[PDB]
């Protein structure tokens, strides 16, 4: 389920989840490297009906991985809420910048 | 008996020419723009933009402007961050001008990637992630200014009526204005009253551009404008697209270049969508509202054939349309559009089409 | 004969594969990318270098010789993708061979699109 | 509380993976490998390879090897042809080969990136567009001979009973033989006989390789033969593929790395289709036909599913067969291959799939 756009940790994902690209939610695919900085989300949990401070983390120094591609906007704000925005690439203060794909950190609620 | 030769221009004449710039998303690193003719669709060329390009046409329409990212062994090696100078009729490099590496890696929307009304000055987004207004200086070839000032903000719209002045959308529901000097310095800035409120009523940052006023549109389909017909920027609104009866089925816009002006008639054009809740505002059109700004009404709806983008002919009152696909050739001479043809396969992963500059 | 200038044919014909000329096309037919068959899009540039081979006309009714020349210098054109293979051979026989990059020797190799130059009877 | 990591190893063990070789033609500066978990069809990872990558696997497990092009700005600048070495398990760049700027360019058949039976050294064929094969010094990263005594001739087809010894197929349709020094330069070679007419029954490069010999099919349905068991390579051939129901219906080979051998059964499968003729060469498989080797007839013939590339494990009695997309996983322990599975959209444009090596 981790690897459908509608799984609940995936509210403001703009990019591939890494759970498809050989990584997990939580870890980058081998040879990908984490982005210290990301977009924030905050997403509904159907099971508890709480909502959670997700942190999207991009992977990056590899080409794209073109599996699971989802681009689901909940609470997505313009580059003039910046931390808030997922149509830029969050990989962009990288070693190398290139983007891989994108994993669905909990942070807290 | 035969011998293929280069060095060739493109066919069709600037005036048939549009720019669908492909993100090619699945493979970013090979990104391009491709030049089509838009009275016929037949494909003209293409201008290769490795990493997630942008691109623009010199005002003049003589030139293509790229920024692009390249590293010494693409995934690894040293970063350079670069705008290119294209030959417009040729579709060849000449001119590669450095940038600090922080150029914004993004979707393309037009406001990452402008230049003065002048066309002396190519300004840009940065992102560090830090945002700044980056500055280069068309005849020198160099960068020369990054505007600090605009930290907090997001995105470039150049004002029509001043040779070399633009403003960026800020994180306050205002906006910032700045005057550049001949030599691409900040000569002078000036920040506008609050004109949306950022919490309760976001907008889209693609402008309805007009010669002395902009308007943006909004998550709930309000309408907000900065006029700066003056040297102070003086922000009004919201107006609603919506009326009564719109308002049961919960339109609101949707989309990436979103809207348009045809600056003659004072007509707006829209990208909207039914059942609007939190997370549609990137649906694709299920419909354009054609929108007279003067009287803050709808004059004229169409079907939207799932369009995300658009971009305005002034000249031969024209629309593009674009689904991330196919391009929809729009005339809008009269208030209700007339679809005139679709380009199928123009692109892969393209969310921006232009014109080529003529008048 | 007319079959013989693609310049004068219609443009869906000669955009085809199935084009009597284009018998041992590996890839993207230039005149589908902004050129023609015996000109490059603009921004792009004639490898000296190609395979070649001979195609029969069935207009005229006689074989000619083709020179597949690539135009290189500029990301894939991906239109108008083509895999004939008429009298194609490995590359123990190189220059019969289409499995290969005939950009391989330009400024830059990188691959455009590809043609076919009639070389003659 | 998550905290996101990387420096992670493929989850799978080794001997589950395989290597599609995507050449992704549409966007050909973009080419990578996929790395697959063969017996439930999971993505485990992957490796870039810029413009028209080609790889292998260390003999020994322990690395991937690359083989591609860069170019300062990718479309111009300076040429860098190379090969790369790659932590198999952390698939992560180790360290760049310096090659000259002929490496060949092409679609990725086994025999134009190859290694040494002791694994010591990396063969690869150059075209420029004059052939030679170019040796490389996997302990000291090091490009050490060009053996150019291989002009006119193509691709490498390793001795897998000599620790440094390889062939390569010559327009005189024989084999040239190269045995290396402990230094990589070449200590001796050998010409065969002609095992074939080049312009009356021309082979596909691709053998079907024992560990003493190879096998090679023809354009016409042909099989070829060189034994390397002693000093001097014997050669063979031909003998048919078909029976006289095959020839009445014109059933010829087609594909890319279109042949297989079971070593331990004699076993050859090759990609047949019916109603050959000039031209048909690499048509999609109508069917697999499984020949004995030894008694020189087929054993079973079952659905192709338009596969164009394979590759045969021994220990686990498994073929891979591949249509550019997907792969097909077999059971060859008995004379009928069993299909096991198929992973769909494993690649874009693949024509070639490898096994992790296992002994
Ligand atoms: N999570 C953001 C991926 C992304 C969204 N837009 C982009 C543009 C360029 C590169 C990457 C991206
Ligand atoms: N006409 C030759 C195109 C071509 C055929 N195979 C290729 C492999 C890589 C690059 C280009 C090619």
């Amino acid at each position: 389920e981790v690897n459908s756009c509608d799984y609940w940790r995936h509210c403001a994902v703009d990019g591939f989840l890494c759970s498809c690209c050989g990584g997990t939610t939580t870890t980058c695919p081998p040879g990908s490297t984490p982005s210290p900085i990301s977009w924030i989300g905050t997403c509904h949990n159907p099971h508890d009906g709480k909502d959670y401070l997700i942190s999207y983390h991009d992977c990056c120094g590899k080409t794209a991985c073109g599996r699971c591609q989802c681009n689901t906007q909940t609470r997505e704000r313009p580059g003039y809420e910046f931390f808030l925005h997922n149509d830029v690439n969050w990989c962009m203060a990288n070693e190398n910048s290139t983007f891989h794909c994108t994993t669905s950190v909990l942070v807290g609620l | 008996r035969e011998v293929l030769t280069g060095g060739h221009s493109v066919s069709a004449p600037q005036e048939n020419r549009i720019y669908v710039m492909d993100s090619v998303f699945m493979h970013l690193t090979e990104s391009r723009v491709h030049v089509y003719d838009y009275t016929n669709g037949k494909f003209l060329g293409m201008v290769p933009t490795a990493f997630n390009g942008h691109v623009q046409v010199s005002n003049d329409g003589k030139k293509i402007y790229t920024m692009t990212t390249y590293h010494e062994r693409i995934t690894r090696g040293k970063r350079s961050d670069v705008v290119e100078v294209w030959d417009a009729d040729k579709l060849t490099f000449e001119k590669e001008i450095s940038l600090p590496p922080k150029r914004v890696q993004g979707l393309n929307y037009d406001g990452l990637f402008r230049q003065t009304t002048d066309g002396k000055f190519i300004v840009l987004q940065n992102a560090s992630p830090a945002t700044s207004i980056g500055i280069v200086d068309v005849a020198k070839g160099d960068y020369v200014e990054d505007v600090t000032a605009a930290a907090g903000c997001w995105s470039v719209i150049p004002q029509p009526n001043r040779p070399r002045s633009f403003m960026t959308i800020c994180g306050d529901g205002g906006l910032l204005t700045i005057n550049l000097g001949e030599d691409g310095k900040v000569a002078s800035q000036s920040r506008s009253k609050q004109m949306f409120s950022v919490k309760d009523d976001p907008i889209f940052i693609a402008p309805a551009l007009d010669k002395d006023k902009a308007h943006f549109v909004s998550y709930y389909g309000n309408v907000y404008s900065a006029d700066f017909s003056g040297d102070e920027v003086k922000v009004d609104g919201p107006w609603s697209l919506l009326n009564d009866e719109d308002k049961a089925k919960n339109w609101v816009p949707g989309g990436y270049n979103l809207v348009g002006l045809h600056r003659a008639s004072g007509r707006m054009y829209v990208f909207m969508h039914p059942d609007g809740k939190e997370g549609t505002h990137k649906f694709p059109a299920a419909e354009i509202w054609v929108m007279d700004t003067k009287t803050k009404q709808r004059v004229a709806r169409i079907p939207g054939r799932d369009a995300l983008s658009m971009t305005i002919d002034q000249q031969r009152n024209l629309m593009l349309t674009l689904d991330g696909g196919n391009v929809n050739v729009y005339d809008i001479s009269q208030p209700e559009p007339k679809l005139l043809r679709t380009i199928e396969g123009a692109a892969e992963a393209s969310l921006q089409v232009q014109f080529h500059p003529v008048g």
